RNA sequence: AAACUGCGAAUGGCUCAUUAAAUCAGUUAUGGUUCCUUUGGUCGCUCGUACUUGGAUAACUGUGGUAAUUCU
RNA sequence: UGGUGACUCUAGAUAACCUCGGGCCGAUCGCACGCCGGCGGCGACGACCCAUUCGAACGUCUGCCCUAUCAACUUUCGAUGGUAGUCGCCGUGCCUACCAUGGUGACCACGGGUGACGGGGAAUCAGGGUUCGAUUCCGGAGAGGGAGCCUGAGAAACGGCUACCACAUCCAAGGAAGGCAGCAGGCGCGCAAAUU
RNA sequence: CGCUACUACCGAUUGGAUGGUUUAGUGAGGCCCUCGGAUCGGCCCCGCCGGGAGCGCUGA
């Protein structure tokens, strides 16, 4: 029976407002969708006009975009690490819009290696499992190898992104409203936005 | 307590007025959609599962 | 209050229907359709109050369910179907075609047209928009969606529509010097040549129209409907040619006609 | 100054700022394009909005508001809110029985963009009507004209 | 006839208790939204048993319970 | 591509996603005629999307009676604004978290009173005005008082449901059933208003 | 000053009725969420030749 009406509020002058009508159906509100990280659970809501809203109650997968490389991937949502609105929303690990999440980087790592030899970090270490060295070296005709060689020119990943890829988790921002559309979609944090949010997360501790 | 007993195979039905508590003892504390051997209702009822 | 209303009081009806005040409490509530509630002539008003083929609404229903009436070439059995400006009403049984047109008093006159002119109509395009993989669509004043219009056709232009196929035959641009009629406001029903359109960005444009008798008036841009290229209308006009008379001139004409007639 | 004075990163949603960089194209700073639009009705975009760094989603020129409806005017009387100012619209109301007028006024809370520096009490502001921006704000300052006494 | 399905039942009618920039009136806006119905349009634009698929349930028949209901 | 005064519009391209409570891409129905293992003309109904037909909901501007024996009010429990979000059909302190200390007022705020629903309008009126407007048209509100919902495009619906409060009906005392400010008609109230 | 009547205030006693605001609890009922899983289904193992049994899995 919660309501979003303006007539229960005080006036700009500050005086009380006496209601002339009781609560209307079109003025209703609904309980918040405190979308938690977990196996996909989405409840549909019949809304005004006969349309539907997708109240996502549990999500562990989101379509996040690496915008510098124009690479949108479906990824596992691992953690919630920063919320600008409420710090309770990070303790409870609630997925809302503009909340900062830790997502997986493995599909971004696959697209990373498909444009082979993005910035060299630790690639000469005591590691190299079989069956994926082909995606890095391969037997390529001279034209395709030259194409990869010229792709090497645009192999520039920010140092912070490199540390995140080493950690296996990318910082990302959820640009969707999980409690309204049923998806937790967003974009990988990079640039001054990434620096700002890293500073904020560090200063929270 | 009366018993409205039906036989689906011939689609027949009959109402039996049962007054003795001993016969109905086997029905008490049993929920709906439960199989019970209704041999306590008489000799002709022996072997019937309702 | 809750949901749409379904009735229309007799006195709250549009005044151009020329309904009575003692013939019931209710007026025919026009159905939803191509034209607005207050800018339409319901089929019952046309077939009963104007043409007098029916004395009651039941007789209008009897006439309409025999499929004798066609609006824009399509048989309509809804006796409250909203018929509005430029609509062609054809009765093949009695073999007559009318075009719903405005009189200088702002009322839908009973304007008979030839079978050859009943094959088409004029529509003011209300919007043009590119949609659905790049196809230009054009919406008209009668809610007729036409795909692939001529790229020259813009908003406020007039298009001649062939009623059988619903496709554009020709078009008149909205421009100074073009004949037009007024479809709303005080000057409703008047016909004249556009002389000047003065633009008000963020507000309503005002168009000035000069009569064929020299009289000049103004309307809002939404109330203009281009009728012909230059001063020749593309459609037949009522007994009056869009020239609104003053009350003195109308009184003199009436007196002279009665003197010379009986 | 530093526009990141909030708990969330402040940015124009239209502008994509972390495009892939180039070492030779680096000249000390990454460079940032500015999103601005011209509101209609012949109002010029201030040089501040085009070449500023402030983030204000309710700015008519760099935000997400549209100017539609009434264009009004008033004199600035309060500047004690964040990006909002209280202007006073004065008028005369006609009382017919006495064939006379009475001075009336009302105060409008209007959004003021950071693109308008050096706005003072008593300055005249042309404001444009937009969607509800807050509980009481429905107008956005489009132009500022200085008071004659300013020096 | 019934019964299932579909639509309507949110209109109309009554009353004036509440309600003091509230309702309301004129004026504008939705470039900040929803829209059954009518009308016009879209409706092989998916590139991997169809010569027609499945299970129910009403109505109906039959057995009933309650003092009592448009109960079942 | 197209458009507006103005889009973060329309259209286009790319990389993905595509809700078990899953989005469309007809397993529907009547009439009439035909020439080798095939076609087909009129309709009815239904589904998606667009177009606002009909609205609804929210905003803008200006206008409302008496009262100061009501002069300061609002701000803890949002009061004014900012940022992020939640919710909603959407804009919005609508709500939440954080932040700022704002916002209204003798141009009468705030409070109180009203045998105050508002207006079109009515009576009176030389001119100006005074009083009335429950009442058939438009808009609002309510269905004994509150509150919460289902269904649905649309209701916080009451000749729908669910409670409590008041009143009240039948009962075999276990239970069941209510809502005339609809049309008539009773009671009551009154100076005061008609046919079951 | 007497002195029948009439209207109005302040009141010890809060003597009785009708109302509306509020602290503190308590709180029906619906809605939402997290559980629950009566019961009903098919998929799992067989005959008869037409050619009624399990928190095994799954859906309501």
């Amino acid at each position: 029976g919660i309501s979003r009406d303006n007539w229960h509020k005080r006036r700009k002058t500050g005086g009380k407002r006496k209601p002339y009508h009781k609560k209307r159906k079109y003025e209703l509100g609904r309980p918040a969708a405190n979308t938690k990280i977990g196996p996909r659970r989405i409840h549909t809501v019949r809304v005004r006009g006969g349309n539907k809203k997708y109240r996502a109650l549990r999500l562990d997968v989101g379509n996040f975009s690496w915008g510098s490389e124009c690479c949108t991937r479906k990824t596992r949502i691992i953690d919630v690490v920063y919320n600008a609105s409420n710090n309770e929303l990070v303790r409870t690990k609630t997925l809302v819009k503009n909340c900062i999440v830790l997502i997986d980087s493995t599909p971004y790592r696959q697209w990373y290696e498909s444009h082979y030899a993005l910035p060299l970090g630790r690639k000469k270490g005591a590691k190299l499992t079989p069956e994926e060295e082909e995606i890095l070296n391969k037997k390529r005709s001279k034209k395709i190898q030259k194409k990869y060689d010229e792709r090497k020119k645009n192999a520039k990943i920010s140092s912070l992104l490199e540390e995140q890829f080493q950690q296996g988790k990318l910082l990302a921002c959820i640009a969707s409203r999980p409690g309204q559309c049923g998806r937790a979609d967003g974009y990988v944090l990079e640039g001054k936005e990434l620096e700002f949010y890293l500073r904020k997360i560090k200063a929270r501790k | 307590m009366k018993l409205n007993i039906s036989f689906p195979a011939t689609g027949c039905q009959k109402l039996i007025e049962v007054d003795d508590e001993r016969k109905l003892r086997t029905f008490y504390e049993k929920r709906m959609a439960t199989e019970v051997a209704a041999d306590a209702l008489g000799e002709e009822w022996k072997g019937y599962v309702v | 209050a809750r949901g749409p209303k379904k009735h229309l009081k007799r006195v709250a009806a549009p005044k151009h229907w020329m309904l009575d005040k003692l013939t019931g409490v209710f007026a025919p509530r026009p159905s939803t359709g191509p034209h607005k509630l207050r800018e339409c002539l319901p089929l019952i008003i046309f077939l009963r109050n104007r043409l007098k083929y029916a004395l009651t609404g039941d007789e209008v229903k009897k006439i309409c369910m025999q499929r004798f009436i066609k609006i824009d070439g399509k048989v309509r059995t809804d006796i409250t179907y909203p018929a509005g400006f430029m609509d062609v009403i054809s009765i093949d049984k009695t073999g007559e075609n009318f075009r719903l047109i405005y009189d200088t008093k702002g009322r839908f006159a009973v304007h008979r047209i030839t079978p050859e002119e009943a094959k088409y109509k004029l529509c003011k395009v209300r919007k043009i928009f590119v949609g659905t993989k790049g196809i230009p669509h054009l919406v008209t004043h009668d809610a007729r969606t036409i795909r692939y219009p001529d790229p020259l056709i813009k908003v406020n232009d007039t298009i001649q529509i062939d009623l059988e196929t619903g496709k554009i035959t020709d078009f008149i641009k909205f421009d100074t010097g073009n004949l037009c009629m007024v479809t709303g406001g005080a000057n409703l029903g008047r016909i004249g040549v556009i002389t000047n359109r003065e633009r008000h960005p963020g507000s309503f444009d005002v168009v000035h129209v000069k009569d064929a008798n020299g009289n000049s008036f103004a309307t809002r841009l939404s109330n203009i409907f281009v009728i012909g290229k230059g001063n020749k209308p593309w459609i037949s006009l009522p007994r009056g040619k869009g020239i609104r008379l003053t009350i003195a001139e109308e009184r003199d004409k009436r007196l002279a006609a009665k003197q010379s007639s009986g | 100054a530093d526009i990141q004075t909030e708990r969330a990163y402040q940015k124009q949603p239209t502008i994509f700022q972390n495009k892939k960089r180039v070492l030779l194209g680096e000249t000390g700073k990454e460079k940032l394009p500015r999103y601005y639009k011209n509101i209609g009705l012949g109002f010029k975009t201030p040089k501040e909005a085009i070449e500023g760094t402030y983030i204000d989603k309710k700015c008519p020129f760099t935000g997400n508001v549209s100017i539609r409806g009434r264009i009004l005017s008033g004199v600035v009387t309060k500047m004690k809110m964040q990006r909002t100012i209280v202007i006073r619209r004065d008028y005369l109301h006609y009382i017919r029985k006495y064939n006379r007028f009475e001075k009336r006024h009302k105060n409008m809370s209007v959004h003021l963009s950071p693109c308008f520096r050096d706005v003072q009490i008593g300055d005249i502001v042309t404001v444009g009507e937009c969607r509800p921006l807050s509980k009481t704000v429905r107008f956005n300052v489009l132009k500022v004209t200085k008071a004659a006494g300013t020096k």
